[PDB]
């Protein structure tokens, strides 16, 4: 069998060359592009690293660049193994909070009042 | 202004303009300049197969080939007339069958010691040697040093470079040795006397211009460049057959390209150890480079492995 | 850790075997610079072998030297033998790269922090 | 329903749903999940300890031939606690039949590689090695395919971004060619095409 | 089904093997065949002279790119942009601006003549029906630095010719 | 300062421009209410787009048509 | 022992495939070939594009299927979208489909005939192949790589001919392959040149998942031809060939009779051709019309979305294989959900096809490791699998 | 006949007892292992099978039918490995139960 249990939080390394200990990555939740109303695009975490810089090309004008990485985005599942990717390769992030908003309480008829405010016109 | 890593692909500021370019000293300072990027002008005189080798060192719009004879003016103007520095180091060894030869070290100089200082240049930087004195030797050594003082009215600061004797890949000093294949291997003059001058190594010649490209107040504070530790002795010529074990010229052959049994025999040995009060190569630093590294190299002959 | 490793047990059949190798470079190195006719000195060939093992030394952990051992071991196929044509075995040393600033005061000069 | 729509048949649906069943009966020891696929193919789930005795048992019976063995592939998952996933793909010669073994496994834990079982294993296997690191289990000649001599990447992962860090480029310095860090001419724009509001009823998650 | 070829055996009688014998012993064979197939050398030679004669095309072949425009000059292209996000290669790289009377157009129109692997899928996405494969495989310049086409190269390249153009998407609009 | 990189290569430039050529055009008129734009002909150029002619008028070329449309 | 790397050396053929020879003095005994020559970054690059976008990258995977590669693709993606199509495109996937099995088969033996050195039939048959690149041209884009199978059937009508030109084209043709049974069948020294040559015909054989020809010809009766369906291709009639023994004049000998089939199938598919439609009608996967697409306001917004993002794939794995000339075609086609597919890994011949060849050389010539080569019909770009 | 069809085996030599011993080859070998796995119940019921249409009836043309192999030499290599196979089932043990479980969400397409 050969299990030989034993325990290392584990950090991998060789694979990419410096880029460890220089950036920090970003977990967070993609929310609504607020030109529509489609709800479909939460529900997975993302990631987005280090933006750095972007300057003109001479003879052009495209948008050429160094920043090797500077497009990776992966789909979470969820928080819990959120963090865990991040540390299993080790290196520097910081994380945001879901938000989800109010239930709420809206009920039309009350919309017609005897002294109350709430009373739409105009409609 | 800058941006980014100099990698490649970048701008970094600085428009030079380097004529010439085509020799085995201005082909190999270019290669730097288009490493760290930039917009490199390098005008060609009559050879458009010549400069093939010469591109792939800029990446992409970075170097532009014009034409220029040098008694011509405005081919010299037009040119300059958008840059930012400009370096020269055009020349040669032996008078032209066509030539003067005389001003070219003179007239040619002032060539672009014309409007072109005028346009709006700065750090204009011209080449030297360490042996050019006004001194009566020789007919090619001096006047040399003529251009180091009659072309100096102009371009009151300049840092003009002074370098020794420099060996490399392609030269002719070093090549002039181990091709005497001959009935005999006399060296010059069958005496040890005065050999040798100081062989600074390339890559610390084309390190000098870089880091004064943008030193900065290096103008008028000429620069003399330091050889190898640190005379040298008559055992290089026994050092060659020691570890050796004993380009637009024609379309069959040049008539006359030949070893010049006239003052090309005595250019080189003629040695002047010259002023130590010139800063002028480790305060431009950092070239430090000895001569048994890098003899391997330059050296091929017939056995190449033992 | 409910996983089999590949070599190793722990540590003691591992830093035998980093041992082990170093004397198969050692030989090597004096060995393949006459071969692939490059021209330095051999010195710095034997400072550059152990720069390399030196600087991964903050391993406390079994099967990950263990990885490294099998990536240890295929270096020497290729450089025993001649599948590195005179270019793979120059690209250990940065050599035509321009140097890094790794300085304060010089990174502040050029760059948006980089 | 309609024109322009693939019929689909219900014979091969009830031999597939019949023959995988007695499967995981006579070999309690490794599977933990079969499932049939709407269209006629066959998924066994395999916890890698039976890597060769199953195959070995699909290497020859009389009632299943099973010799073909044509895909060995390896796809990545992230976000999953186990990340990689092997996945065969084996064909019966005299049945005409289907049927894939998807077996996972982690990085560092390596598998016991088929190599008596098949030998068209002989450059599959080291493929997984040379774009992963999974260090399969006793191969005779574990070498370098399909990629340069001198990269550290294993690149068919997520983490490797698209181009590298090993933009090559020619000086003529001294002779060489000379590596250098990655430079672009242009960003490879990246988009944005997810459309929201679910066009998948069937697919539809727990909801939480 | 079946099929056994090359599954014969030998005849092995009297008469049979002197057709055997004298083939390799006196070559009836290797010259009758091979030396009567090589001549066969009087045919006319199909060559075509290149620089005076040209070969066929089809009227949907794929080229150079231009631009058309309507009657009376007007900028055809809309700048919707549809053909940069369709291209594979992503030769495309559009600027926009409202122009001062009003009229949405172009500031920078680019095409990576080579970057472009010719999906020709631009033709087939502009609902102005803008750009175009023109049928002219005139080409090969000296430098990397030239065929970075702008805009100005592609309109004048559109108006080197038109009736060109303009037969060729008439006769094959119909099944497209 | 971008200047340097054509000398001697003569500038290749555009000579027609369609920045202003719209305000050449005759621009038609009917004394209706809405009108098609199938301009260019039919199943080519710009799709077919309704105009309301009530205002100054004019319809403003209808971005499509390009044509200056008005009554 | 001598360590000759005959390969890079560009002497005719292909100039690549890179390989060591440890020969014991004039027998090799031991081949270790390399591969690598082009990577590409294929199976990574497609991770970022859409379906429709992705589709040309297919067919450069060849060097020479254009309607061969792409039918392996559309039908791997067909069946992950619930789609059977129309009849009327379904007659010119087989028609196409078996026509560029004539120029596989012209080109795998040719090619094998200029490595062994022979000049002439090799300016004898490109100059009857110009007759069927002007259908290329004529029917799709261009010369050769033609993005012309969608996922929605076929991406428009061929016009006006095409019919009274491959009949022209196809009745014409057996004289052509008749010159070629002249120029090698009845000699000998090309005989005498592979006879009992790469003799590889036990179970190992198929246990290096070999498939066919260097299959069924060298023995075991099995083709993805008639026991598995494409389209309207079983309606058709045909017979599949065999050789006797298990060397490469008996894998030879397939290709002479299987030219001889896609004569009969075109011959006997243009008879049954009916009128019809070109695309799949309900436009959530084909575009819609031209004639369409600039009339009414539903076409639009099915058309100027169908472009910026592609279709609606449902998620769950698939797989599929179909006759590539040369050999199966494996795609398993990972879908995720979105208009960017997952993972695409492809498996191409030539894994099995080429590291049989430690199996198939020793014991033998130098001379014979050339020869055995171009049995085989390896083409690189495809090994990119 | 001189040739088998399928090229690579020879008909060596005699059928209907070369076959009968390795049935009964088997079947001896079937009694070995303990009876909890139905592998004995399904394996031990088709060679039963088998056997009882191989022994022993003219021809080895009729034998070809309703014994669903290839040609009858190539029907030895149908059972010939079956013999390696079902001695190593005493060597490694499936009717042991389930081991190692899966961490309760692995199998889940949809990430
Ligand atoms: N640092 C040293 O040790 C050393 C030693 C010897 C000489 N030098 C001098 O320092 C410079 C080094 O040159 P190099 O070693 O690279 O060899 P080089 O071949 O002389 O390179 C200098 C360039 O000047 C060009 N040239 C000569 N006459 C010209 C003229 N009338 N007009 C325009 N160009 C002319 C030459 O050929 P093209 O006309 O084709 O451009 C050549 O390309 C030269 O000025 C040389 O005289 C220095
Ligand atoms: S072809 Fe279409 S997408 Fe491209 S610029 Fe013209 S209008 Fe815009
Ligand atoms: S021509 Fe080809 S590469 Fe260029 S934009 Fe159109 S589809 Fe893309
Ligand atoms: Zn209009």
């Amino acid at each position: 069998i050969t299990v030989d249990e034993k325990l290392d939080i584990t950090t991998i390394t060789g694979v990419p060359e410096e880029h460890i200990k220089t950036r920090k990555a970003r977990i967070f939740v993609p929310a609504r592009n607020n030109m529509q109303s489609g709800v479909n695009n939460t529900k997975k975490w993302k990631m987005e690293f280090d933006t750095r810089e972007r300057w003109e090309n001479p003879l052009m004008g495209w948008a050429s660049t160094a920043d090797p990485l500077s497009n990776l985005v992966l789909t979470f599942s969820t928080k819990e193994d959120a963090v865990a990717f991040a540390e299993k390769n080790g290196w520097s992030y910081d994380v945001e909070e879901r938000k989800v908003p109010k239930p709420k309480s809206k009920s039309y008829g009350a919309n017609f009042s005897w002294n109350k405010r709430t009373r739409v016109s105009t409609k | 202004i800058p941006h980014g890593k100099g990698g490649r692909s970048s701008v970094s500021g600085i428009v030079a303009t380097v004529f010439g370019a085509t020799g085995f000293l201005g082909r190999y300072v270019v290669n730097h300049l288009g490493r760290m990027g930039s917009q490199v002008i390098v005008p060609h005189r009559c050879e458009p197969y010549d400069t093939m080798h010469l591109r792939p060192m800029g990446d992409l719009g970075q170097i532009i080939f014009m034409d220029w004879n040098g008694r011509d003016k405005d081919s010299i103007r037009r040119a300059v007339e958008h840059s930012s520095v400009v370096i020269n180091l055009v020349g040669r060894e032996w008078e032209t069958q066509n030539f003067d030869f005389e001003d070219v070290f003179v007239k040619i100089p002032q060539a672009i010691a014309q409007v072109s200082k005028e346009a709006g240049v700065e750090k204009f930087i011209h080449i030297s040697h360490l042996n050019a004195d006004i001194k009566s030797s020789s007919k090619y050594l001096r006047s040399k040093a003529v251009g180091e003082k009659e072309v100096r009215e102009t371009f009151p600061e300049a840092t003009i470079i002074k370098p020794a004797e420099i060996f490399g890949r392609e030269d002719r000093f070093l090549n002039y040795f181990a091709n005497i294949r001959w009935f005999g291997g006399v060296p010059l003059i069958s005496l040890g006397k005065k050999t040798v001058k100081q062989p600074v190594y390339i890559v610390d010649v084309t390190k000098g211009i870089i880091n004064a490209i943008k030193d900065p107040d290096a103008r008028g504070k000429t620069f003399a460049f330091v050889g190898p530790s640190r005379y040298l002795l008559f055992d290089l010529v026994q050092y060659v057959f020691a570890v050796a074990h004993r380009i637009g010229r024609l379309f069959e052959i040049s008539p006359f390209e030949p070893w010049t049994t006239r003052d090309k025999v005595e250019r080189i040995h003629t040695t002047d150890k010259i002023l130590p009060h010139l800063p002028g190569l480790e305060d431009l630093g950092v070239e430090a480079t000895p001569l048994e590294l890098k003899a391997i190299e330059v050296l091929r002959r017939h056995r190449t492995y033992r | 850790t409910s996983v089999k490793p590949i070599f190793s047990r722990d540590m003691n059949e591992a830093k035998r075997r980093v041992r082990e190798l170093y004397r198969a470079w050692y030989r090597e190195v004096p060995n393949t610079v006459h071969l692939f006719q490059l021209d330095i000195s051999v010195k710095q060939g034997r400072d550059k072998v152990r720069e390399m093992f030196k600087k991964n030394a903050h391993i406390t952990d079994p099967r990950v030297v263990d990885l490294l051992v099998i990536k240890g071991k295929m270096e020497l196929e290729e450089t025993i033998k001649v599948w590195k044509q005179r270019t793979h075995v120059m690209r250990f040393f940065h050599e035509t790269e321009a140097p890094r600033p790794k300085d304060f005061l010089s990174k502040f000069y050029v760059g948006h922090d980089p | 329903t309609r024109p322009t729509v693939r019929p689909r048949n219900d014979v091969a649906h009830k031999q597939l749903s019949a023959f995988g069943e007695y499967v995981a009966e006579i070999l309690p020891k490794y599977v933990q999940q079969v499932q049939v696929s709407c269209f006629n193919e066959l998924e066994i789930c395999i916890h890698p300890d039976g890597v060769i005795p199953v195959l070995t048992f699909l290497r020859d019976h009389s009632n299943a031939q099973f010799k073909s063995l044509a895909d060995l592939t390896a796809v990545d998952i992230p976000t999953r606690q186990n990340r990689f996933e092997i996945v065969y793909n084996l064909l019966s010669l005299r049945f005409n039949s289907r049927i894939r073994v998807k077996t996972y496994t982690d990085e560092l834990t390596p598998i016991e590689s088929s190599v008596p079982v098949y030998k068209a294993a002989n450059w599959y296997e080291r493929e997984i090695w040379d774009m992963f690191g999974v260090f399969f289990a006793n191969h005779p000649d574990l070498r370098r395919i399909l990629t340069d001599y001198g990269f550290e990447g294993h690149p068919f992962r997520k983490d490797f971004p698209l181009s590298g860090y090993v933009e090559l480029r020619y000086d003529d310095e001294v002779k060489r060619v000379v590596a250098e860090p990655v430079e672009l001419a242009q960003e490879f724009r990246k988009f944005d095409l997810n459309s929201p509001w679910e066009a998948f009823p069937a697919y539809r998650q727990p909801p939480e | 089904t079946y099929k056994y070829v090359n599954l014969r055996e030998p005849s092995m009688d009297m008469k049979s093997v002197t057709d055997r014998a004298a083939q390799t012993l006196l070559w009836t064979e290797l010259i009758r065949g091979l030396g009567m197939t090589l001549s066969y050398l009087f045919r006319e030679p199909a060559t075509i002279n290149y620089p005076f004669e040209k070969g066929p095309l089809s009227p949907r072949f794929r080229g150079e790119h231009a631009l058309r425009r309507y009657p009376s000059g007007e900028e055809r292209c809309i700048a919707c942009k549809l053909c940069e996000a369709v291209c594979p290669a992503q030769a495309i790289t559009i600027e926009a601006e409202p122009r001062a009377d009003g009229s949405r157009r172009t500031t920078r129109y680019d095409i990576d003549m080579t970057k472009c692997i010719y999906c020709g899928f631009c033709q087939e996405a502009c609902p102005v029906d803008a750009i175009v494969e023109g049928p002219n495989f005139e080409f090969s310049t000296e430098t990397h630095e030239e065929l970075l086409y702008n805009k100005e190269k592609l309109l004048n390249n559109g108006d080197k010719w038109e009736a060109e153009i303009a037969a060729n998407i008439q006769a094959d609009y119909l099944y497209r | 300062y971008r200047k340097v990189r054509f000398v001697g290569r003569q500038k290749e430039v555009n000579e027609n421009f369609a920045i202003d050529l719209i305000a050449e055009q005759p621009v038609s008129q009917v004394g209706s209410r809405v009108i098609s734009c199938d301009g260019g002909g039919g199943a080519l150029g710009h799709p077919r787009v309704y105009i309301n002619l009530d205002k100054e008028t004019k319809t403003g070329t209808c971005g499509y048509c390009g044509l200056q449309f008005r009554q | 022992n001598l360590t000759l790397n005959f390969g890079p050396q560009h002497p005719a053929a292909h100039g690549v495939l890179r390989l060591v020879m440890e020969l014991s003095g004039e027998m090799v005994r031991k081949c270790d070939p390399h591969i690598g020559l082009l990577h590409r970054g294929t199976e990574k690059l497609i991770e970022y594009k859409t379906y429709l976008q992705a589709l040309p990258y297919f067919d450069r995977l060849d060097y020479v299927s254009m309607m061969c590669n792409e039918q392996a693709y559309s039908l791997a993606v067909e069946k992950l979208l619930n789609i059977q199509p129309p009849p009327r495109a379904q007659w010119i996937r087989v028609l196409f489909g078996e026509i560029t099995r004539l120029l596989n088969h012209i080109m795998a033996v040719t090619t094998h005939a200029l490595d062994i050195g022979a000049m002439t039939p090799f300016f004898w048959m490109f100059e009857e192949r110009e007759k069927m690149f002007e259908f290329y041209e004529r029917v799709s884009g261009a010369r050769m790589h033609a993005a012309y199978v969608r996922p929605g059937g076929v991406h428009q009508d061929l016009p006006l001919g095409l019919m009274d030109d491959i009949y022209e084209f196809s009745k014409n043709f057996s004289l052509r392959i008749d010159e070629l049974e002249e120029m090698l069948t009845n000699n000998r020294i090309w005989r005498n040149r592979t006879v009992d040559i790469g003799i590889v015909t036990a179970e190992d054989a198929l246990n290096y998942g070999f498939s066919g020809v260097m299959l069924r010809g060298s023995g075991i009766q099995w083709d993805l031809r008639k026991t598995q369906p494409y389209d309207v291709y079983d309606q058709v009639e045909f017979d599949v060939p065999i050789g006797s023994r298990g060397d490469c004049y008996d894998r030879y000998l397939c290709r002479v009779e299987e030219m001889r089939q896609s004569i009969r199938i075109i011959s006997q598919c243009l008879n049954k051709m009916p009128p019809g439609e070109i695309k799949v009608d309900d436009a959530k996967v084909s575009p819609p019309k031209r004639a369409e697409m600039k009339t009414s306001m539903e076409s639009l917004i099915h058309h100027f979305k169908l472009y910026t993002e592609g279709y609606q794939v449902p998620p769950g794995a698939t797989y599929t294989a179909i006759e590539a000339p040369k050999g199966e075609f494996g795609v398993y086609l990972v879908s995720d959900g979105s208009s960017r597919p997952y993972r695409c890994k492809i498996k191409a011949p030539g894994f099995a096809h080429l590291a049989g060849l430690d199996k198939m050389s020793k014991g033998h010539m130098l001379a014979d490791v050339v020869a055995i080569i171009g049995t085989q019909d390896i083409v690189f770009g495809e090994v990119d699998r | 006949k001189k040739t088998t069809g399928l090229v690579g085996l020879a008909v060596c030599e005699t059928p209907h007892e070369r076959l009968k011993i390795l049935y009964t080859k088997i079947l001896d070998v079937l009694g070995h292992i303990p009876k909890n796995a139905a592998y004995r119940k399904y394996t031990e019921q088709i060679t039963n099978e088998k056997l009882s249409m191989v022994k022993a009836e003219p021809d080895v043309k009729k034998l070809e039918e309703r014994l669903q192999g290839g040609q009858i030499e190539e029907v030895i290599l149908q059972a010939e490995n079956e013999l390696s196979l079902a001695r190593k089932m005493i060597q490694w043990k499936p009717w042991e139960p389930l081991v190692e479980e899966p961490p309760a969400s692995q199998w889940k397409w949809p990430i």
